[PDB]
């Protein structure tokens, strides 16, 4: 381990054509003692959905902490917030405690219902805007999630060939982590509706 | 009663609030015109002496690049509280939000400034009505009041400062609910010749738009993916045309 | 004499300035909540209008303040937007410590010490806003309340603030039904808001409504303001016009 | 008139902030303070009155120094000169501090000017009510200021403030005229007396000591010190001879 | 990555490569490493990417605030002096480097800036982890005087040049190119050294492929009455 | 990084070493090290690049509104400003500033102001980790009221022995004349002064 | 007489904002207190403004302060509402302190206490 | 402290408590709580290091307490353990940080559902219907898995609860010396007497 | 009738009166002043007005060394005009570090307008008396002249006159522009400029000057200096010789 992911915890967004999927493991570990197979990684505001890795016990302040943020812009502007202008506000929260710094690394997936067009961003401690429409992955398994995504990764798959191509790569990935492994739920996002399907996968 | 910030009148209302309106009413004329693909801006100069360089007064600036502002009250009081709006606009809403913040948004601020400098007695609040006009990608071109009582409102044509009465109803009677955006700037000059003859031209009249998208005014170029500055400044020289087609 | 600042009184232990401050609502326009078990309506009157004044792209009188709970405004709007500003950003705080949308009670409490500090301490000056308060939270259920700008607050069954107060007040309590209906509510706040007002005819434009419902699907709570368009037709089927 | 005072920032419809001219009128009442200054120095001179014949002869002083160069007498309250000068100490203290070197009087000049215009600029203060005369020696010579309470300075060839500003203004006046040369400091000295001596029919119930101090660049090393002794004796001969 | 700046006489260009690496992986083939400070600002960024992001962002509203303010064209000098300010502060407690460039009446300027808050002019300058491998192509092939033509060939060669011999630095080579009174030119992808190699396979099956236990919908929008 | 400044009769004549590195690489072969505080007043840095550069600015804060209130600052004037924060700022800041400039009335005037920030009049001086190198040349070589062409010959040979026994020492030598007749740059260059 | 402020005495020694102060109670509700030898029974008037007012959610005149104190009011109900609430948190923080719940004592003296500092001062009213 | 467990059951939620407090090489008292009700169907357990166990567990007594108080209406136990989370995620980051790890069960009177939400010190809410910390729950976890059903009755639940005793014992240095065994129902929190 | 004994409180026509008694302040030392362009610098004139035979005349000034490029004259009271020449002095100070850069006449006077604004905001404060003139050349504005008010109301200029006689100087220089049909004078070096000013403000008061009755400050390219007495004195026999 490491000080800021003993945790653990994995996080995996990708892009199809005018569709994002993000999918996370439900694994939270304590050193080497897995606690809960039920807790997720993943939460939403409004139709932007964003996982957040790390040491856990920022993953449920910041959870707490965006809620706060998103809501005040939502009842004052009165409309949604779209997932362009929610990068620059994870960018904020994280630098402005430079010094004693969140431990974290938050993926963003959404879709714009203004464009129709999918947006993925990552972040890393004091927080970045990483902007590759590529791929976007983060937590302890980030290294691997590199390379197996990068196999797969053909642009512009249709939606339900998507949903195979991120859960089939999540897969692989947890059995080979040490601090995920079990669990798993996947978000297949759309304009129209948004389905979560959990999967059925081993447990270590 | 009338006479301190502090104190609530019989039939209620702060007077300061009352006699800061009044010194509205002792400016100059600046009225705005929502168009359907833009707003135009308009107000008139006056200095005394002719002596004066007109270029020099500012009663046009822009807070943002999506959003220009006129006044009409007390001189000194417009410059400091554009700083002012600039300054916060950045700070709440473009280090958060990632850009120049909404049209909305930013009347709100404008608003939240007067009314903490009528909250603190002793200290009065803005001289200046303002007029503020922007653009959004959300709720489109939009057009505002902001009263130095703290309080704005959403407008589709209106009038400030001393000729607003007389250019209210000239607004009734020629708006219409479809316009573009050169009758909007042509009922503009008709209406604000009302406010003073004499003395009207097109380097002394004052005025702008808050229209399409320019790249002109960018500055950078090769981006395709970001829009250039709905902001207009019409030089001296458009504003002599516009006063001979009319 | 006595109608000066705050740390004083008048002899007959009388605060003027909260008494004015009362004084101050009856200058913009009225406000009426009624409730009712399957729902409450909130209506509002504009407190005056012009054929240019744009006000069907935004409310000013109808603010939410959560998720659950919403506010209709009379009075003073820039004494209300500093106040809606200060209970909004409470009820998330709320959220974001208990994992629960603030509880109806919690924040009228709250802001009625808010408005009774500002009368209290320092040179400051009294608000002189009415806050009708229409909230669910799942212990009382439905509830309404209203809010002096006094400082204090009782909860009811149907009231009135704005202009008019008197009369807006006993034409709702005229013809009230106890047990009541979502559709006769919104249907007794076009009637009562009619003889009150010196507008000549009641327009969707002189009018903002929203109404907070669990009875528009259950399992979930749906606020849902009313776009002009909505307004203007439920105007035809009550026949004003 | 009436209205405008009671405050101290409000303006008069003439223009003026009247409380600050009725400083002024305190500074009248005040024992007269001259300075004369020449052509390698400065010389300020004071009428201090005797109480009654209690007092100590030459120990109280309205003379203070400011660092080791720097003269300042004043005219006006008594205490309200001191609590001036205290501060003016500690400014003067900073600057030594700060670049290693003593004051110019130009320098002295705009920081008292400041603190003088502080207390008419807000409400919560009396401004002050004294005239302070000072000057010394520097680099670029010798100078001498004149600071009145509205805060308002300029440089003179010779000042005077008090009761005596009429007879003592009319003195000078004629030194100019007979001198335009500079005057050195040493006939200066023996000046100085007889400048108080008139000035102290203005104030002629009481009796007065006269105290001279000097400033002068060639013959007290820069340096500001009490004229005493033999020097003092001199002068007091020479108002004595002439008057009668 | 890599970053140069080449002065010329009728402007300065300003070019830095895509790629971002945030320890031995890639975090990014393609984000941009030229930020925008003002329209005829721009600065690229080396170092640690959160640390250079911010600072761009805080000074950058600051210098079109002060733009508005003295009412005048944006000085590349206010910039760097406001900068220099802001670096101290934190005592090289912030892990910024940068190069920074532009043109505003006093003419083009290109200045580079440390971490530390030491602060250096030359001709040609470059910073990052592939600023040695950039820094000899500039001293050999770099004369004083030069054209649009030679500047732009100049500084793509140098990036290209860090590339190949550093490891930070990969993909395309976008160049910015600021000349005096003129548009700045964002040339996004102006030389790509070695393009994509594709996957021998195709990866996309049917579904049941992957394994599903529940399905389910979660909210994300407000019902009606229906 | 070698700096000197020294006195003549007619003025002071600053030298500098225009190389600034960053361990073995060079950061920039082009930045001198002369930087303006005053018109008659002038500063060489070595040292901490960084360090020396922050102390160097809120000097001319002061010495603007010295100017502007106080009349013009002496050579001794900016000198004291160096040394108040050098002194204040120990553990944040090691400076070595080299401060000179030119009077009327006193001529060229010369303070080194130590790392750890005091003040010592010397009619030559030398600081930096160049400084070191060329100390028993410096000694030695120079004699006092000399003519311009001398001391310029002087600076320009102490500083070109820097070059052959430190590395930090490199690029151009710079120098800055201050005199009655203004204020003049002049320059050499390697292809010189290694013949030397 | 000396009502124009609070912290000028008077010839008549004769706080006139405290006598006034006074006079409110008199508005508010009626309140009984009534002492037993194994019972204190608290009763209020329950003053009906109008038959809308609700029993459902509206508040008692009465209010618990902690788990064994129990408080009414006469006054101003505004007024009242933040001084029951101050003295709550001290009441609380009682245990906090001793580990013993509060003392009708201790708690008379806090609610004066409150109360005192509001008078002694000038910038607030009783 | 030495050992604290929770296991949650058809209707009741079930805590235990260490009785020995370690201090140094000396057991200073062998028969002390570690645990204090926060509400009468509230219960919070606390373990981990001395000294910061015994400040915490009554300020945040004082902090429910006072909520119960003002609403006059009892928070539910989602609430609680959402506010005692929030306490330990902020002292992390404080000049003080605590080392307080606590067990909060209640049996939820509006949803009428037992709940065990188990919360480390740094600060993670998680439901659960297990729950330990120390290098107790390094034991009881594996144990619990077979010899737990879906659900048994409360007296199947405190004989489950014993056989983690049991496994603690025999194969942990650590000396605890029995536990008191609370029970949270719906009726109130009582003590059952337990070997 | 409430309105001047306070500095915040409007009167019922929505003015304010104490503000604007501060406008009419710029009477209390009665000088005149004059600044008008010509094509490579700004001239400034005002009069120099030493009462008394006590004052050494060299210590008598208005205009103000504000920094390099930056001179500043002042109409009305002294002590209030040694506050408005410290505080534009020391923004010039904090500008050039801060922002590395000169200050120009625009960035100065604006600044100095908002504090005029911030002094009358609140009621902590009063206004000063003093109305400001800033003279400079800038760096790629040229010739400018910025007047700061009172109020804190700014416009720039070609030509300004301030002072109890300001009227009659105005028609002379309006006349003059009229005529002329350019916003500048042509003259091609300062020398004649500064004669120029001197010609127009005998022939508006009527008065002949002499060499301790002026006070000129000339703002050229790039650098800035006030006058001493014989130089005012060669200009002043350059304008009776034709």
């Amino acid at each position: 381990s490491d000080p800021s992911s003993i945790n653990g915890g994995i996080v995996v967004a990708m892009t199809g054509k005018d569709c994002v999927a993000i999918a996370c493991d439900l694994r939270l570990g304590s050193q080497s003692l897995g606690v809960s197979n039920k807790f997720e990684k993943i939460f939403h505001y409004g139709h932007v959905f964003l996982g957040i890795t790390g040491l856990a016990t920022d993953v449920t302040t910041l959870n707490e902490m965006f809620r706060y943020k998103t809501n005040l812009y939502k009842l004052k502007e009165e409309r949604a917030i779209e997932p362009e202008t929610f990068t620059q506000l994870v960018s904020s929260s994280l630098y402005e405690r430079r010094f004693g710094p969140y431990f974290v690394g938050p993926v963003v997936a959404g879709i714009n219902s203004k464009s129709g067009k999918p947006f993925i961003a990552g972040f890393d401690l004091i927080g970045c805007i990483d902007e590759a429409k590529d791929f976007i992955v983060s937590g302890t398994a980030s290294d691997q999630l590199f390379g197996m995504c990068e196999s797969l990764y053909e642009p512009n798959l249709e939606p339900e060939d998507l949903f195979e191509t991120i859960s089939q790569a999540l897969l692989n990935a947890a059995d080979r982590d040490a601090l995920s492994g079990w669990g798993a739920v996947v978000y297949i996002i759309k304009k129209d509706e948004v389905v979560k399907r959990y999967l059925k996968m081993r447990q270590d | 009663y009338s006479f301190s910030l502090t104190t609530f009148s019989p039939s209620g209302k702060l007077g300061q609030i009352d006699y800061a309106l009044t010194a509205v009413k002792q400016g100059v004329t600046s009225l705005g015109i929502k168009a359907t693909n833009g707003v135009v801006i308009a107000t008139e100069k006056k200095s005394s002496s002719p002596l004066a360089m007109s270029e020099t007064l500012s009663k046009v600036s822009l807070l943002t690049p999506d959003i220009g502002a006129v006044y009409s009250g007390m001189g000194p009081d417009y410059r400091v509280l554009v700083d002012k709006s600039r300054k916060v606009a950045h700070t709440s809403y473009k280090r958060i939000y990632g850009e120049y913040p909404p049209t909305k948004l930013l009347v709100s601020e404008v608003a939240k400034i007067m009314q903490e400098a009528t909250q603190s007695g002793g200290v009065r609040p803005f001289g200046v009505s303002l007029l503020i006009a922007g653009h959004d990608e959300f709720n489109g071109f939009s057009l505002y009041q902001v009263d130095p009582s703290g309080s704005y409102f959403p407008w589709k044509a209106t009038a400030i400062g001393k000729g607003s009465v007389a250019a209210k109803t000239f607004l009734e009677k020629r708006w219409n609910d479809e316009l573009e955006l050169e009758d909007a700037i042509h009922i503009a000059l008709l209406t604000l010749k009302e406010s003073v003859e004499g003395e009207f031209n097109g380097d002394t009249i004052e005025l702008a738009i808050i229209g399409d998208e320019n790249p002109d005014l960018l500055g950078y170029t090769g981006i395709p993916t970001d829009k250039g500055p709905r902001f207009r400044k019409l030089t001296s020289q458009e504003i002599n045309d516009r006063l001979e087609a009319l | 004499r006595y109608d000066s600042r705050t740390t004083i009184f008048s002899p007959e232990g009388r605060l003027y300035q909260v008494e004015y401050a009362l004084e101050s609502i009856s200058h913009a326009g009225t406000a009426i909540g009624i409730m009712a078990s399957d729902g409450i309506v909130l209506a509002a009157e504009r407190k005056v209008t012009s054929t240019l004044l744009e006000q069907d792209t935004s409310t000013e009188k109808l603010y939410k303040l959560n998720d659950k709970i919403a506010v209709a405004v009379a009075g003073l709007t820039a004494d209300a937007e500093i106040l809606i500003n200060t209970a909004r950003i409470h009820a998330q705080n709320y959220l974001k410590t208990y994992n629960e949308d603030i509880p109806v009670e919690i924040l009228v409490r709250r802001l009625s010490d808010i408005k009774q500090g500002y009368t209290q301490h320092g040179g400051l000056r009294p608000f002189g806003v009415s806050f009708i308060y229409a909230g669910y939270d799942d212990r009382y259920g439905y509830q309404l309340y209203t809010s002096n700008p006094s400082g204090n607050y009782t909860g009811w069954k149907a009231i009135s603030v704005g202009a008019n107060t008197s009369a807006a007040q006993t034409l709702l309590q005229m013809d009230y039904k106890d047990d009541m209906k979502v559709d006769d509510a919104i249907e007794l706040a076009l009637k009562t808001l009619s003889k009150t007002t010196d507008s000549s005819a009641l327009t969707y434009d002189r009018l903002e409504f929203a109404t907070i419902r669990k009875g528009a699907n259950d399992g979930e709570v749906y606020q849902k303001i009313f776009k002009p368009q909505e307004i203007k037709d439920i105007l035809v089927k009550t026949g004003i016009t | 008139g009436t209205g405008y005072d009671l405050s101290n920032s409000v303006f008069s419809p003439d223009g003026r902030n009247f409380q600050v001219e009725y400083a002024v009128k305190a500074v009248e009442n005040g024992t007269t303070s001259i300075g004369i200054k020449c052509n390698d120095g400065v010389v300020f001179a004071v009428e201090k009155l005797i109480t009654s014949k209690l007092l100590v002869p030459q120990k109280n002083v309205k003379i203070q120094v400011v660092d080791r160069h720097i003269g300042c007498v004043y005219s006006g309250l008594i205490p309200d000169g001191r609590h001036l000068v205290n501060r003016g100490r500690e400014e003067a203290a900073s600057f030594k501090k700060l670049y290693k070197t003593p004051i110019p009087i130009p320098a002295f000049a705009d920081r008292l000017g400041q603190y003088v215009q502080a207390h008419t600029l807000y409400n919560s203060v009396r401004p002050f009510g004294v005239s302070t005369i000072f000057g010394g020696v520097d680099k670029n010579g010798a100078h001498l200021y004149m600071l009145e309470p509205s805060g308002s300075y300029w440089g003179y060839k010779g000042a005077a403030t008090g009761k005596g500003r009429q007879s003592a203004k009319a003195e000078l006046e004629k030194l100019v005229d007979h001198h335009p040369e500079g005057l050195s400091a040493r006939e200066a000295v023996k000046q100085a007396a007889k400048i108080i001596y008139l000035a102290h029919e203005d104030n002629k119930e009481k009796d007065f000591e006269l105290e001279i101090s000097w400033c002068s660049l060639s013959e007290t090393n820069g340096l500001h010190k009490f004229v005493k002794g033999d020097l003092l004796q001199e002068a007091i001969d020479f108002a004595q001879k002439e008057i009668n | 990555t890599t970053i140069v700046g080449v002065k010329f006489n009728n402007g300065v260009v300003i070019a830095a490569d895509t790629r971002s690496t945030q320890g031995p992986i890639v975090a990014d083939k393609n984000c941009a490493k030229l930020h925008r400070i003002s329209p005829k600002i721009w600065c690229a960024g080396a170092g640690t990417a959160a640390d250079t992001e911010a600072v761009t962002q805080l000074i950058g509203s600051n210098i079109e605030l002060h733009s508005l303010y003295t009412s005048r064209e944006p000085r590349v000098v206010s910039a760097l002096q406001m900068l220099k300010q802001h670096l101290f502060k934190y005592q090289g407690h912030i892990g910024a480097y940068l190069i920074v460039a532009g043109v505003d009446p006093t003419g083009s300027h290109l200045f580079s800036i440390h971490a530390h808050g030491s602060t250096d002019v030359g001709y040609y300058l470059s910073l990052g982890s592939g600023s040695l491998a950039a820094m000899a192509v500039l001293e050999s092939h770099w004369k004083q005087d030069l054209t649009k033509e030679e500047a732009i060939k100049l500084a793509s060669d140098a990036i290209q040049a860090g590339i190949w011999n550093d490891l930070g630095s990969g993909s395309n080579v976008d160049v910015c190119v600021m000349e005096i009174g003129k548009d700045a030119e964002y040339l996004r992808n102006y030389l790509t050294p070695n393009v994509r190699e594709e996957k021998q396979k195709s990866y996309k099956f049917p579904r049941g492929t992957t394994a599903v236990l529940k399905e389910s919908i979660v909210n994300i929008c407000d019902i009606q009455e229906e | 990084t070698s700096i000197m400044a020294v006195t003549f009769k007619d003025g002071v004549i600053l030298g500098a070493d225009s190389r600034t590195t960053t361990g073995a690489y060079i950061a920039n072969r082009v930045t001198d090290k002369l930087t303006r505080v005053h018109d008659k007043i002038w500063c060489c840095r070595s040292g901490s690049a960084a360090d020396t550069q922050a102390i160097a600015d809120i000097v001319q804060y002061h010495l603007e509104l010295y100017t502007s209130q106080y009349g013009t600052p002496s050579t001794e004037t900016a000198a004291s400003v160096f040394k108040e924060l050098c002194y204040e700022n120990k553990d944040n800041l090691t400076a070595g500033i080299i401060v000179a400039g030119y009077d009327d009335k006193n001529k060229g005037e010369v303070y080194t102001i130590p790392l750890g920030g005091s003040v010592h009049k010397l009619p030559y001086a030398i600081a930096g980790s160049g400084s070191t190198f060329i100390y028993g040349y410096c000694d030695k070589n120079f004699r006092e009221n000399m003519s311009k062409e001398e001391t310029v010959d002087f600076i320009k040979h102490s500083l070109s022995q820097a070059i052959k026994w430190d590395g930090s020492s490199g690029g151009v030598i710079r120098m800055v004349v201050l005199t009655a007749a203004g204020v003049e740059r002049l320059i050499f260059y390697p292809d010189e002064y290694e013949q030397l | 007489g000396y009502d124009r402020a609070l912290s000028i005495f008077s010839p008549d020694g004769h706080i006139f904002q405290v006598e006034y102060a006074l006079e409110a109670v008199k508005r508010g509700t009626c309140a009984v207190g009534v002492k037993g030898k194994n019972c204190v029974v608290l009763g209020c008037e329950r003053r009906s403004t109008l038959k809308l007012q609700d029993t459902r959610i509206t508040p008692s005149k009465v209010s618990k302060i902690d788990s064994h104190v129990v408080l009414s009011f006469s006054g101003l109900n505004a007024d009242s509402r933040i001084l029951i609430e101050k003295a709550r948190v001290e009441a609380q923080s009682h245990r906090l302190t001793l580990e013993d719940p509060v003392t009708v004592e201790y708690l008379t003296r806090y609610v004066a206490g409150v109360q005192q500092r509001y008078t002694q001062s000038g910038g607030v009213r009783p | 402290m030495d050992i604290i467990l929770g296991i949650r059951v058809q209707d009741s939620v079930i805590l235990a408590s260490s009785k020995a407090v370690t201090r140094g090489i000396s057991v200073l008292k062998d028969s002390d709580d570690k645990t204090r009700q926060l509400s009468p169907h509230t219960l919070m357990s606390f373990a981990g290091e001395a000294g910061d166990t015994v400040q915490f567990a009554e300020y945040i007594q004082a902090n429910i307490q006072l909520y119960s108080i003002r609403e006059d209406y009892e928070l539910s136990p989602q609430a609680v353990s959402s506010f005692v989370r929030q306490e330990l995620a902020k002292s992390i980051r404080s000049r003080r940080p605590y080392q307080v790890n606590v067990l909060i069960g209640g049996y939820d009177k509006k949803k009428n559902k037992p709940e065990l939400y188990q919360i480390d010190y740094l600060g993670t809410k998680v439901e659960l219907p297990y729950g330990a910390h120390g290098y107790s729950g390094f034991y009881t976890f594996s144990l619990l898995d077979h010899h737990y059903r879906p659900d048994m009755t409360t007296e199947e639940g405190l004989d489950l609860l014993k056989l983690c005793v049991q496994e603690l014992e025999k194969r942990m240095p650590m000396d605890f010396k029995g536990v008191i065994v609370k029970i949270v129902d719906k009726d109130g929190i009582r003590q059952v007497d337990d070997f | 009738a409430g309105y001047d004994r306070h500095i915040t409180i409007f009167s019922p026509e929505g003015r304010l009166y104490q503000v604007e008694y501060a406008f009419k302040a710029t009477n209390q030392t009665n000088i005149n002043s004059l600044a008008v362009r010509g094509k490579d610098c700004t001239v400034v004139i005002s009069q120099k007005k030493v009462p008394d035979k006590l004052l050494d005349p060299t210590t008598v000034s208005y205009i103000f060394c504000i920094s390099r490029t930056i001179g500043m004259v002042v109409n009305g009271p002294i002590p209030d005009a040694r506050n408005a020449a410290l505080r534009a002095k020391a923004e010039a100070a904090e500008f050039r570090y801060k922002y590395g850069y000169d200050m120009p006449c625009d960035v100065l006077a604006k600044r100095m307008a908002n504090l005029s604004q911030i002094y009358t905001q609140r009621a902590y404060m009063r206004p000063l008396g003093v109305i400001l003139t800033f003279v400079s050349v800038d760096e790629e504005l040229g010739p400018s002249i910025y007047k700061t008010d009172p109020a804190g109301y700014y416009v720039g200029y070609k030509a300004t006159a301030t002072g109890p006689k300001q009227q009659e100087i105005t028609t002379n220089l309006e006349n003059h522009f009229k005529k002329s049909k350019i916003d500048h004078i042509n003259e091609e070096s300062w020398e004649k400029v500064v004669e120029f000013a001197i010609t127009h403000m005998i022939d508006a008061l009527g008065t002949e000057f002499s060499k301790n009755d002026l006070e000129v400050g000339v703002a050229t390219k790039d650098k800035f200096f006030t006058l001493s007495a014989e130089n005012i004195e060669e200009r002043l026999v350059a304008i009776a010789e034709q």
